[PDB]
Protein backbone atom coordinates (compact mmCIF):
# COMPACT_ATOMS: atom_id res chain seq x y z
CA UNK A 1 0.00 0.00 0.00
CA UNK A 2 2.66 2.39 1.20
CA UNK A 3 4.78 2.64 -1.99
CA UNK A 4 6.75 5.19 -4.03
CA UNK A 5 5.10 5.72 -7.47
CA UNK A 6 7.23 4.96 -10.16
CA UNK A 7 6.81 8.38 -12.01
CA UNK A 8 9.84 9.00 -13.95
CA UNK A 9 9.59 12.68 -13.17
CA UNK A 10 12.53 14.38 -11.53
CA UNK A 11 12.04 16.45 -7.98
CA UNK A 12 15.04 18.06 -6.40
CA UNK A 13 14.63 18.60 -2.55
CA UNK A 14 16.48 19.82 0.04
CA UNK A 15 16.76 17.34 3.22
CA UNK A 16 17.03 19.96 6.20
CA UNK A 17 17.64 18.32 9.35
CA UNK A 18 16.29 20.77 12.13
CA UNK A 19 16.56 18.29 14.64
CA UNK A 20 19.23 17.22 17.56
CA UNK A 21 19.65 14.04 16.21
CA UNK A 22 21.44 12.46 13.27
CA UNK A 23 18.49 11.77 10.77
CA UNK A 24 18.06 8.20 9.09
CA UNK A 25 16.26 9.14 5.40
CA UNK A 26 14.48 6.18 4.42
CA UNK A 27 13.14 6.10 0.65
CA UNK A 28 10.19 3.57 0.43
CA UNK A 29 10.87 1.57 -2.91
CA UNK A 30 8.29 0.61 -5.39
CA UNK A 31 7.58 -2.85 -3.57
CA UNK A 32 7.21 -0.53 -0.71
CA UNK A 33 10.53 -1.88 1.33
CA UNK A 34 12.67 0.67 3.30
CA UNK A 35 15.65 1.72 1.77
CA UNK A 36 18.13 3.76 4.19
CA UNK A 37 20.33 6.46 2.65
CA UNK A 38 23.24 8.08 3.89
CA UNK A 39 22.70 10.12 7.47
CA UNK A 40 22.63 13.49 7.80
CA UNK A 41 24.29 15.35 10.94
CA UNK A 42 21.97 17.83 13.29
CA UNK A 43 21.90 21.17 11.66
CA UNK A 44 22.92 20.53 8.56
CA UNK A 45 21.10 19.83 5.10
CA UNK A 46 21.59 18.37 1.77
CA UNK A 47 20.68 18.86 -1.68
CA UNK A 48 19.50 15.57 -3.24
CA UNK A 49 17.76 14.09 -6.55
CA UNK A 50 14.59 12.34 -5.81
CA UNK A 51 10.88 11.69 -8.27
CA UNK A 52 7.46 13.14 -7.93
CA UNK A 53 5.05 10.79 -5.83
CA UNK A 54 7.93 9.37 -4.45
CA UNK A 55 7.83 8.75 -0.33
CA UNK A 56 10.33 9.42 2.35
CA UNK A 57 9.91 9.11 5.99
CA UNK A 58 12.91 10.11 8.30
CA UNK A 59 14.61 8.82 11.49
CA UNK A 60 17.18 9.26 14.42
CA UNK A 61 19.61 6.71 12.61
CA UNK A 62 20.62 5.27 16.32
CA UNK A 63 17.59 4.41 18.11
CA UNK A 64 15.37 4.58 15.07
CA UNK A 65 13.23 7.51 16.98
CA UNK A 66 10.28 8.92 14.93
CA UNK A 67 10.81 12.33 13.10
CA UNK A 68 8.42 14.54 11.46
CA UNK A 69 8.80 16.26 8.34
CA UNK A 70 7.02 19.35 7.32
CA UNK A 71 4.99 18.73 10.43
CA UNK A 72 3.76 14.94 9.23
CA UNK A 73 5.28 11.39 8.95
CA UNK A 74 5.90 11.10 5.67
CA UNK A 75 6.83 13.79 2.34
CA UNK A 76 6.54 13.41 -0.81
CA UNK A 77 8.41 15.02 -3.36
CA UNK A 78 5.74 17.80 -5.57
CA UNK A 79 6.68 19.08 -9.19
CA UNK A 80 9.05 21.63 -8.99
CA UNK A 81 7.63 25.48 -9.64
CA UNK A 82 10.28 27.69 -11.63
CA UNK A 83 13.04 25.20 -10.77
CA UNK A 84 13.04 25.68 -7.00
CA UNK A 85 13.72 22.68 -4.84
CA UNK A 86 11.18 21.40 -2.68
CA UNK A 87 12.08 22.01 1.17
CA UNK A 88 11.83 19.27 3.58
CA UNK A 89 11.96 20.82 7.37
CA UNK A 90 13.08 17.44 9.50
CA UNK A 91 12.39 18.35 13.07
CA UNK A 92 11.37 16.61 16.70
CA UNK A 93 7.88 15.91 17.21
CA UNK A 94 6.98 16.80 20.76
CA UNK A 95 7.02 13.08 22.10
CA UNK A 96 5.29 12.49 25.14
CA UNK A 97 7.28 12.32 28.04
CA UNK A 98 6.82 9.03 28.43
CA UNK A 99 8.68 8.10 25.34
CA UNK A 100 10.82 10.56 25.96
CA UNK A 101 11.42 9.04 29.16
CA UNK A 102 12.11 5.56 27.31
CA UNK A 103 14.69 6.95 25.00
CA UNK A 104 16.89 8.51 27.65
CA UNK A 105 16.62 5.14 29.42
CA UNK A 106 17.05 2.75 26.40
CA UNK A 107 20.69 5.17 26.18
CA UNK A 108 21.78 5.07 29.35
CA UNK A 109 20.91 0.71 29.77
CA UNK A 110 21.89 -1.79 27.60
CA UNK A 111 18.75 -4.30 26.26
CA UNK A 112 20.56 -6.79 28.35
CA UNK A 113 20.05 -5.30 31.59
CA UNK A 114 16.58 -4.26 30.88
CA UNK A 115 15.35 -6.62 33.57
CA UNK A 116 17.88 -5.44 36.32
CA UNK A 117 16.16 -2.09 36.54
CA UNK A 118 13.35 -1.70 39.43
CA UNK A 119 10.35 -1.16 38.03
CA UNK A 120 6.97 -2.80 36.95
CA UNK A 121 6.86 -5.35 34.33
CA UNK A 122 4.44 -3.56 32.13
CA UNK A 123 7.40 -0.57 31.37
CA UNK A 124 9.66 -3.54 30.56
CA UNK A 125 7.82 -5.12 27.94
CA UNK A 126 7.56 -0.43 26.65
CA UNK A 127 11.56 -0.57 27.13
CA UNK A 128 12.39 -3.82 24.79
CA UNK A 129 9.43 -2.33 22.09
CA UNK A 130 11.71 -0.36 20.15
CA UNK A 131 11.16 2.35 17.70
CA UNK A 132 10.96 0.14 14.43
CA UNK A 133 10.32 1.39 10.65
CA UNK A 134 8.98 -1.89 9.41
CA UNK A 135 5.90 -1.64 13.29
CA UNK A 136 4.99 1.90 11.57
CA UNK A 137 4.55 1.49 8.44
CA UNK A 138 2.08 -1.71 9.45
CA UNK A 139 0.10 0.83 11.39
CA UNK A 140 0.00 3.90 8.80
CA UNK A 141 -1.53 1.27 6.86
CA UNK B 1 -7.49 29.38 36.77
CA UNK B 2 -5.16 27.82 38.55
CA UNK B 3 -4.51 24.10 40.33
CA UNK B 4 -2.50 22.74 43.10
CA UNK B 5 -0.34 19.48 42.35
CA UNK B 6 1.32 18.12 45.80
CA UNK B 7 4.67 16.40 45.95
CA UNK B 8 5.17 12.97 48.25
CA UNK B 9 7.51 15.79 50.15
CA UNK B 10 5.14 18.21 50.27
CA UNK B 11 5.96 20.67 47.75
CA UNK B 12 2.90 22.32 46.48
CA UNK B 13 2.94 23.19 42.65
CA UNK B 14 0.49 25.84 41.09
CA UNK B 15 -0.05 25.72 37.50
CA UNK B 16 -2.56 26.60 35.11
CA UNK B 17 -5.72 24.78 34.69
CA UNK B 18 -5.13 23.47 31.27
CA UNK B 19 -1.49 22.42 31.29
CA UNK B 20 -2.98 20.45 33.71
CA UNK B 21 -5.25 18.32 32.01
CA UNK B 22 -2.75 17.67 29.75
CA UNK B 23 -2.63 14.34 32.05
CA UNK B 24 -5.94 12.43 31.66
CA UNK B 25 -4.91 11.07 34.91
CA UNK B 26 -5.17 14.40 36.73
CA UNK B 27 -8.46 15.03 34.78
CA UNK B 28 -9.98 12.43 36.54
CA UNK B 29 -8.36 13.01 40.12
CA UNK B 30 -10.16 16.62 39.78
CA UNK B 31 -13.31 15.66 38.34
CA UNK B 32 -9.07 21.41 42.34
CA UNK B 33 -6.00 20.19 44.96
CA UNK B 34 -3.98 16.71 43.82
CA UNK B 35 -1.94 15.01 46.59
CA UNK B 36 0.67 12.76 44.78
CA UNK B 37 2.09 10.00 47.20
CA UNK B 38 4.45 8.31 45.06
CA UNK B 39 5.97 10.97 43.19
CA UNK B 40 8.70 13.40 44.62
CA UNK B 41 8.95 17.09 44.19
CA UNK B 42 11.89 16.41 41.89
CA UNK B 43 9.98 14.46 39.44
CA UNK B 44 7.24 16.84 39.76
CA UNK B 45 9.11 19.56 38.87
CA UNK B 46 9.69 18.00 35.76
CA UNK B 47 6.26 17.26 34.85
CA UNK B 48 4.95 20.57 35.36
CA UNK B 49 8.02 21.87 32.97
CA UNK B 50 6.71 19.23 30.57
CA UNK B 51 3.43 20.70 30.50
CA UNK B 52 4.43 24.22 29.84
CA UNK B 53 6.79 22.46 27.11
CA UNK B 54 3.91 20.46 25.61
CA UNK B 55 1.29 23.14 25.45
CA UNK B 56 3.72 25.58 24.03
CA UNK B 57 5.44 23.59 20.68
CA UNK B 58 2.70 21.44 20.28
CA UNK B 59 1.29 22.64 16.52
CA UNK B 60 4.07 24.71 16.09
CA UNK B 61 6.09 26.23 13.27
CA UNK B 62 8.95 27.30 15.35
CA UNK B 63 11.98 24.40 15.71
CA UNK B 64 11.25 22.35 18.31
CA UNK B 65 13.84 22.21 21.21
CA UNK B 66 15.11 18.64 22.69
CA UNK B 67 13.13 18.17 26.21
CA UNK B 68 15.65 17.51 28.60
CA UNK B 69 16.20 14.80 31.03
CA UNK B 70 18.91 14.40 33.64
CA UNK B 71 20.15 10.63 33.93
CA UNK B 72 19.25 10.67 37.61
CA UNK B 73 15.74 11.15 37.29
CA UNK B 74 14.84 9.44 34.23
CA UNK B 75 13.41 6.59 35.47
CA UNK B 76 11.52 7.70 38.41
CA UNK B 77 9.91 10.27 36.03
CA UNK B 78 9.53 7.17 33.42
CA UNK B 79 7.08 5.69 36.01
CA UNK B 80 5.45 9.10 36.98
CA UNK B 81 4.76 9.60 32.98
CA UNK B 82 3.31 6.28 32.76
CA UNK B 83 1.04 7.36 35.53
CA UNK B 84 -0.14 10.18 34.57
CA UNK B 85 -0.56 9.49 31.12
CA UNK B 86 1.23 11.86 29.58
CA UNK C 1 8.19 37.52 23.91
CA UNK C 2 6.77 35.33 26.35
CA UNK C 3 9.46 34.31 29.55
CA UNK C 4 8.75 31.35 31.71
CA UNK C 5 9.10 31.50 35.17
CA UNK C 6 9.11 29.12 38.84
CA UNK C 7 7.77 31.68 41.73
CA UNK C 8 8.66 30.32 44.74
CA UNK C 9 8.54 30.46 47.93
CA UNK C 10 8.85 27.99 50.60
CA UNK C 11 7.27 24.94 49.91
CA UNK C 12 4.83 26.48 46.93
CA UNK C 13 6.03 27.04 43.24
CA UNK C 14 3.94 29.04 40.81
CA UNK C 15 4.73 27.94 36.34
CA UNK C 16 3.70 30.73 34.84
CA UNK C 17 4.87 33.14 32.18
CA UNK C 18 4.85 36.85 31.34
CA UNK C 19 6.01 39.18 28.55
CA UNK C 20 10.10 40.53 28.35
CA UNK C 21 8.67 43.64 28.45
CA UNK C 22 6.55 43.68 32.05
CA UNK C 23 7.19 45.10 34.91
CA UNK C 24 7.88 42.94 38.50
CA UNK C 25 5.07 45.28 40.25
CA UNK C 26 2.50 43.16 37.11
CA UNK C 27 4.11 39.75 38.31
CA UNK C 28 3.08 40.91 41.61
CA UNK C 29 -0.28 41.27 40.32
CA UNK C 30 -0.49 37.79 38.92
CA UNK C 31 0.98 36.29 41.98
CA UNK C 32 -1.69 38.41 44.31
CA UNK C 33 -4.43 36.61 41.85
CA UNK C 34 -2.98 32.99 42.89
CA UNK C 35 -1.71 33.52 46.33
CA UNK C 36 -4.28 36.21 47.69
CA UNK C 37 -1.53 38.63 48.61
CA UNK C 38 -1.46 42.25 47.56
CA UNK C 39 2.12 43.43 46.03
CA UNK C 40 2.71 45.95 49.09
CA UNK C 41 3.28 42.31 50.84
CA UNK C 42 5.24 40.83 48.36
CA UNK C 43 9.09 40.98 47.83
CA UNK C 44 10.62 39.35 44.54
CA UNK C 45 14.08 38.37 44.11
CA UNK C 46 16.30 37.22 41.51
CA UNK C 47 18.80 35.43 43.59
CA UNK C 48 19.80 37.16 46.42
CA UNK C 49 19.03 40.19 45.16
CA UNK C 50 15.82 42.33 45.66
CA UNK C 51 13.47 43.09 42.60
CA UNK C 52 12.20 47.13 42.15
CA UNK C 53 8.77 47.15 40.74
CA UNK C 54 8.70 49.31 37.76
CA UNK C 55 12.04 47.46 35.98
CA UNK C 56 10.93 45.13 33.55
CA UNK C 57 11.42 41.42 33.83
CA UNK C 58 14.32 41.73 30.59
CA UNK C 59 15.61 44.31 32.64
CA UNK C 60 15.99 41.66 35.52
CA UNK C 61 17.89 39.23 33.64
CA UNK C 62 14.62 37.18 32.43
CA UNK C 63 14.96 36.75 28.89
CA UNK C 64 13.13 33.83 26.53
CA UNK C 65 16.18 32.51 25.83
CA UNK C 66 17.40 31.59 29.36
CA UNK C 67 13.55 31.24 31.26
CA UNK C 68 12.43 29.08 28.65
CA UNK C 69 9.10 26.94 29.03
CA UNK C 70 10.99 23.23 29.16
CA UNK C 71 13.97 24.89 31.85
CA UNK C 72 11.90 27.85 33.72
CA UNK C 73 14.03 30.84 35.56
CA UNK C 74 13.34 31.14 39.32
CA UNK C 75 12.34 34.11 40.88
CA UNK C 76 12.76 33.92 44.89
CA UNK C 77 9.16 35.14 46.61
CA UNK C 78 8.95 36.38 50.47
CA UNK C 79 5.60 37.96 52.49
CA UNK C 80 5.31 40.58 54.36
CA UNK C 81 4.05 39.16 57.94
CA UNK C 82 2.00 42.01 59.58
CA UNK C 83 4.98 44.52 60.03
CA UNK C 84 8.16 43.24 58.53
CA UNK C 85 9.10 41.02 55.87
CA UNK C 86 10.25 37.31 56.04
CA UNK C 87 13.68 36.46 54.83
CA UNK C 88 13.77 34.87 51.48
CA UNK C 89 13.74 30.96 52.15
CA UNK C 90 12.91 28.40 49.30
CA UNK C 91 12.55 24.76 50.59
CA UNK C 92 14.86 22.96 47.61
CA UNK C 93 12.97 19.69 45.59
CA UNK C 94 13.98 16.42 47.05
CA UNK C 95 17.45 14.52 45.87
CA UNK C 96 17.11 11.78 43.19
CA UNK C 97 18.82 8.26 44.74
CA UNK C 98 22.28 6.87 43.39
CA UNK C 99 22.36 5.87 39.47
CA UNK C 100 21.50 2.43 39.79
CA UNK C 101 24.52 0.18 39.12
CA UNK C 102 23.40 -0.23 35.15
CA UNK C 103 22.58 3.27 34.33
C1 LIG D 1 23.31 9.65 -1.67
C2 LIG D 1 22.06 10.01 -2.21
C3 LIG D 1 21.80 9.61 -3.52
C4 LIG D 1 20.60 9.91 -4.15
C5 LIG D 1 20.40 9.45 -5.48
N1 LIG D 1 18.96 9.46 -5.74
C6 LIG D 1 18.20 8.37 -5.53
O1 LIG D 1 18.64 7.29 -5.13
C7 LIG D 1 16.83 8.53 -5.76
C8 LIG D 1 16.16 8.83 -4.42
C9 LIG D 1 14.82 8.13 -4.45
O2 LIG D 1 13.84 8.99 -5.06
C10 LIG D 1 15.07 6.92 -5.32
N2 LIG D 1 16.12 7.32 -6.31
C11 LIG D 1 16.44 6.82 -7.53
O3 LIG D 1 17.31 7.31 -8.24
C12 LIG D 1 15.60 5.64 -8.09
C13 LIG D 1 16.32 4.31 -7.88
C14 LIG D 1 16.85 4.14 -6.45
C15 LIG D 1 17.48 4.18 -8.87
C16 LIG D 1 15.31 3.20 -8.19
C17 LIG D 1 19.64 10.65 -3.43
C18 LIG D 1 19.89 11.06 -2.13
C19 LIG D 1 21.10 10.76 -1.49
C20 LIG D 1 21.27 11.19 -0.23
C21 LIG D 1 22.34 11.83 0.26
N3 LIG D 1 22.23 12.12 1.57
C22 LIG D 1 21.09 11.74 2.16
S1 LIG D 1 20.17 11.00 1.00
Amino acid sequence: VLRSVNSREPSQVIFCNRSPRVVLPVWLNFDGEPQPYPTLPPGTGRRIHSYRGHLWLFRDAGTHDGLLVNQTELFVPSLNVDGQPIFANITLPVYTLKERCLQVVRSLVKPENYRRLDIVRSLYEDLEDHPNVQKDLERLT
Amino acid sequence: MYVKLISSDGHEFIVKREHALTSGTIKAMLSNEVNFREIPSHVLSKVCMYFTYKVRYTNSSTEIPEFPIAPEIALELLMAANFLDC
Amino acid sequence: MDVFLMIRRHKTTIFTDAKESSTVFELKRIVEGILKRPPDEQRLYKDDQLLDDGKTLGECGFTSQTARPQAPATVGLAFRADDTFEALCIEPFSSPPELPDVM
